[PDB]
């Protein structure tokens, strides 16, 4: 919301613009007799948050929902109760945020030892190779770049040009996302116990039975589901960062998909309390 | 809206006594003095209409501004206008008016402006109330806007004199004789302040006659047996602040020998470069035998026998240590017990032409201020090198052919001093007038040195305020009762509006027969 | 005096609208959800506009009044006959309900986006201009144009309209589509005086009424 309504200026070299997309898109609009140039100019602004990267946002948002939307539905019946029909729903994004919130958190503590270590001790190989990081002052506020090591490839490539000009780290930050979140997806669920056992347990307790299917059956069936769930929705959830992250989102891909899940799962809390 | 240059009149205190005015802020409308009420009200004068008494008027009547319009050239003005202004603004600094008062020079677009304004006060006076209350809702009103904040005291402003030193044959135990004249010019506007003849013409004569005994001082058959000094002081208007700073730091210091007890005589130039007569001003009447009076001598001398034109005669004023404000600059030196007079064409100090801000380049003419240039080389000359004892007939100039005084290069002195505004307030440290003067003054004379006086924090001799200078906007403005009018209107018009959806199903039943009637034929 | 001008031209602006909204009836049917449905399509329709002039048209560089301009900003301008459509087709009623509904509704929304921002800040201004009553008064020939605009529109979507008629309401939709281009051009060039200006377009949308609502009733008595 700030990168999008933020009334502040800042004082780039040709003039004082606004940080606000929208504020800057309404000023130039008001104060440029060439209103054409001055939307394109709003749309593919290099140094500010732009027009076209809300729109990729809410393309971004519009788009988790959707996909949050998906689930497999179980029917189980009361074993005690004639007639009552529910279904449990094996949501696609069945760990939630939790492997982006993991694989997020160990990078970060790689990113912290790493420039740590660069700063502390120059020039050793396993520094080097952990990562080498550098003050690109490009026009812009100060930002430092792992420029070499394993933080280098961690990195989220900036643009669709530099994914042109660095491909391999591309291929290799895409592969590591995707792998990450499917390998913490299926160590999350054991680690959880919200595994296909822990599940049939809890609709034990629950006192709710799968039509013509023992609990013991439950399990068999709850385990063929939740496993490719876990793992596929992982995967799910990488490719829809890095795309959203490929396409500018305002908030980052990452941001995004945590607030679009977290958003849904306090509605599920505030509906089920209400 | 109009965007036009407007210049405040000046705010200072001296010696602790508020002079001028202490708002700078305006947000009024404009009117002319013709209008009955001109409480909260802008008023506009122009020059040729500007009297004291509707001035004063305005101040009685408590004017939300006054703004004088002055035309655009100054020479243009009658001569009549000008000396009543003149005669007038002497006054008007010293009373102490919380109106702000502006000056602007006139433009098309302020004085069309001004007509409106004119045009509409008059009108309320002679028409019925309706016919008036319809010319007020068609009239236009202007509302007059300074953009600039209220005026502050500036608490390190600092005046700054230069000084340059001939020294004679036979080294600085000679007799001194220091030439003095204070730079700083004074108005009602300080940026108008371009103080031609007060002191430009002096300061001209003072350059002229630092180059011609330069030139008399690099040959050795030429040069003569005394020191000679040039001061160019600041703040000369504001009580010689920085004649007594530079007077003090030369006499409490026993290392500045020069002024303790070499001092011959000091010869101040005020405003010389109008009029036929001249007038020596001396504190005390010089006793025979002394070199202050054998210069008085050959002055008179000089004036019947070369320049019979010039009246010269010597007026004695005793200073009175009473007055917050000395008459004369010589008089500063008188209370150090040195030895000094002032040359000027003025009778007396109190005259406006010496504090105004119509003293302009084309008052001063040229050939007055090389004659008495002249008259003063030729009689500073005499004295220097006792040509009269020497038996050399009075009648006989040495400035001539080579030592010829240049009237061009005054001519070109006089237009650079008045390009700019010269008021102490102005007149920065660092300032090119300062500079340039410094350079010219350093060219023809040795061991030139800038004394810089600044006023005591805790009882500060002179008090200095910004916002001289402001941009005025005047937006054109419609009064409430057109309002009134335009509201009833609009309730009209939404009345027949509703009125005509309401009736709409008579206009659709016309148009149903209409279209039927064309069908059927 | 800077409140009570503001205040006289909010008035003037935002009064016909609610007169019209009340008289029309669309009060009785609880239109007021629908037309805010109908601005919130004006804003999107809008912002698409704004996109598509970007990223299709560059500016021209040529100081002279830019006729090309002009041109393609009143062809784009079918975009919002596009618009009202929706508006209508998702507006269930009588065709004088949805017309009057899409017609409000966007012309309520425009007078938001383009004239209240003006008429808050320039008109409490020390200044007092004659822009912001004009502005005022033309946002009510507005208002009257996109009434006839929605009718237009509503005709041509008609099923039952006659292929003599069709070539009338066409030819009506280009001229609407076009008028603000038109009005433009003329204005330019004959440098005429804002209020003949204002004059000339409001003639123009009466004009462009009345022949809209002759043909709305042939249109009607034919099928009565």
């Amino acid at each position: 919301v700030w990168k999008a309504f933020s009334p502040t200026t800042v004082n780039t070299g040709r003039g004082m613009e606004f940080e606000g997309a929208i504020i800057a898109l309404f000023h130039l609009l008001a104060t440029r007799t060439d209103k054409v140039r001055a939307l394109r100019e709003a749309f593919y602004r290099q140094n500010l948050p732009n027009l076209m990267n809300l729109i990729a946002t809410i393309f971004v948002f519009a788009v988790v929902i959707y996909f949050q939307g998906f689930r497999v539905d179980l029917p189980i019946k009361s074993a005690r109760y004639r007639g009552q029909y529910n279904t449990y729903p094996i949501k696609l994004f069945y760990t939630s945020n939790i492997p982006i919130i993991l694989q997020s958190a160990l990078v970060s503590n790689l990113y912290v030892i790493s420039q740590m270590l660069s700063a502390r001790f120059s020039g050793n190989l396993l520094v080097s190779l952990l990562g080498t990081w550098s003050d690109t002052s490009s026009g812009g506020p100060a930002r430092a770049y792992p420029v070499g090591g394993l933080c280098h490839y961690l990195s989220p490539p900036e643009s669709f040009g530099s994914v042109l000009e660095d491909p391999v780290h591309a291929v290799v930050y895409i592969v590591f996302m995707l792998g990450s979140c499917a390998f913490f997806s299926k160590t999350w669920i054991e680690v959880s116990g919200s595994s296909a056992k822990d599940v049939a347990k809890q609709l034990k307790e629950q006192q709710m039975v799968m039509r013509g299917h023992r609990e013991t059956s439950m399990v068999h069936e709850l385990n063929r589901y939740i496993p490719t769930a876990a793992a596929f929705g992982g995967l799910c959830i990488g490719a829809l960062s890095v795309l959203a992250d490929f396409l500018g989102a305002i908030g980052s891909g990452t941001g995004i998909l945590l607030a679009v899940t977290i958003i849904y799962q306090y509605f599920e809390i505030f509906v089920k309390e209400q | 809206a109009h965007e036009f240059t407007v210049y405040r009149m000046q705010q200072y205190d001296l010696q602790g006594q508020p002079y001028g005015t202490r708002n700078a802020v305006l947000n009024t409308e404009a009117r002319t003095i013709d209008a009955d009420v001109l409480s909260r009200r802008c008023v506009l004068m122009r020059l040729l209409d500007f009297s004291y008494e509707q001035y004063q008027k305005a101040l009685r009547q408590s004017a939300g501004a006054v703004v004088i319009i002055l035309p655009r050239a100054m020479a243009a003005v009658p001569q009549d206008v000008i000396r009543q202004f003149m005669e007038t603004e002497p006054e008007m600094l010293a009373m102490e008016t919380v109106v702000p008062v502006y000056f602007a020079v006139e433009d098309e677009a302020l004085l069309s402006i001004y007509e409106q304004t004119q045009a509409a006060s008059a009108a309320q006076g002679s028409a019925s109330a309706a016919e008036v209350l319809l010319h007020t809702a068609t009239a236009n009103g202007f509302q007059m806007v300074t953009s600039g904040v209220q005026s502050k005291a500036v608490s390190d402003w600092l005046i700054t004199s230069v000084e340059g030193r001939l020294t004679g044959l036979g080294g600085e135990d000679l007799p001194t004789i220091v030439i003095v004249a204070h730079y700083d010019a004074f108005g009602v506007a300080p940026w108008l302040s371009h103080g031609a003849d007060s002191n430009g013409s002096g300061i001209s004569v003072l350059l002229e006659l630092a180059r011609l005994f330069s030139r008399l001082y690099t040959y050795k058959r030429t040069h003569a047996a005394y020191n000679l000094l040039f001061f160019a002081s600041g703040g000369g208007k504001f009580n010689y602040q920085g004649t007594k700073r530079w007077l003090e730091d030369n006499l409490d210091h026993t290392d500045s020998s020069l002024l303790q007890d070499n001092v011959a005589f000091v010869l101040c130039l005020d405003t010389v470069g109008r009029g036929d007569s001249l007038h020596l001003h001396v504190s005390k009447p010089p006793r025979e035998g002394t070199l202050q009076h054998a210069f008085l001598r050959e002055l008179e001398a000089v004036a019947a026998h070369q320049f019979p034109e010039v009246r010269f005669s010597m007026v004695h004023k005793k200073i009175n240590l009473a007055e917050d404000i000395l008459a004369w600059e010589h008089e500063r030196f008188a209370i150090r017990r040195l030895p000094a007079f002032t040359l000027s064409h003025l009778e007396s100090h109190r005259d406006g032409q010496r504090s105004s801000i119509m003293d302009v380049r084309s008052r001063v003419d040229s050939k007055t201020l090389t004659r008495n240039t002249r008259l003063i080389a030729e009689a500073l000359t005499r004295v220097i090198y006792n040509l009269t004892e020497k038996g050399t007939p009075p009648d006989m100039p040495v400035f001539t052919e080579q030592m010829q005084i240049q009237q061009e290069q005054l001519d070109s002195v006089m237009d650079w001093l008045t390009n700019q505004p010269r008021a102490a307030q102005l007149v920065d440290k660092d300032g090119t007038l300062l500079s340039t003067l410094e350079h010219y003054l350093s060219r023809y004379l040795k061991e030139v040195k800038q004394h810089h006086i600044k006023a005591d924090k805790r009882d500060p001799e002179f008090v200095f305020y910004d916002q001289l200078k402001q941009v005025m906007n005047a937006y054109r403005v419609k009064p409430a009762i057109f309002d009134l009018l335009l509201a009833v209107c609009i309730g009209a018009y939404l009345g027949m509006a509703y009125t005509a959806v309401q009736h709409f199903d008579l206009l659709y039943k016309t148009v149903q027969r209409l279209l039927v009637k064309a069908k059927t034929q | 005096m800077t409140l009570f001008h503001f205040g006289n031209c909010f008035a003037l602006a935002y009064f016909p609208y609610f007169i019209t909204y009340k008289c029309s009836g669309l009060s009785e049917y609880n239109a007021f959800w629908k037309c805010v449905q109908a601005g919130v399509t004006y804003l999107f329709v809008q912002l698409c506009k704004m996109l598509f002039l970007a990223t299709f048209f560059p500016t021209w560089e040529g100081g002279i009044y830019d006729f090309i301009g002009e041109f393609m900003k009143a062809s784009v301008d079918v975009a919002d006959l596009i618009g009202l459509n929706l508006v209508m087709s998702r507006n269930a009623g009588k065709g004088e309900y949805k017309i009057m509904v899409a017609a409000l509704g966007w012309a309520t929304a425009e007078l938001i986006m383009s004239r209240c921002i003006p008429l808050w800040v320039g008109a409490r201004g020390i200044e007092f201009d004659w822009k912001y009553i004009q502005m005022s008064i033309d946002s009510n020939i507005s208002l009257v144009h996109y009434i006839v605009a929605s009718a237009q529109v509503w005709m041509i979507t008609r099923y039952d309209l006659y292929h003599t008629f069709r070539p009338a309401v066409l030819l009506l939709m280009f001229l609407s589509v076009y008028k603000a281009f038109v009005m433009e051009t003329f204005v330019h060039l004959c440098s005429l005086g804002s209020w003949t200006a204002l004059l000339a377009r409001a003639v123009v949308t009466g004009l462009l009424a009345l022949s809209t609502l002759a043909l709305y009733v042939a249109v009607v008595n034919v099928h009565s």
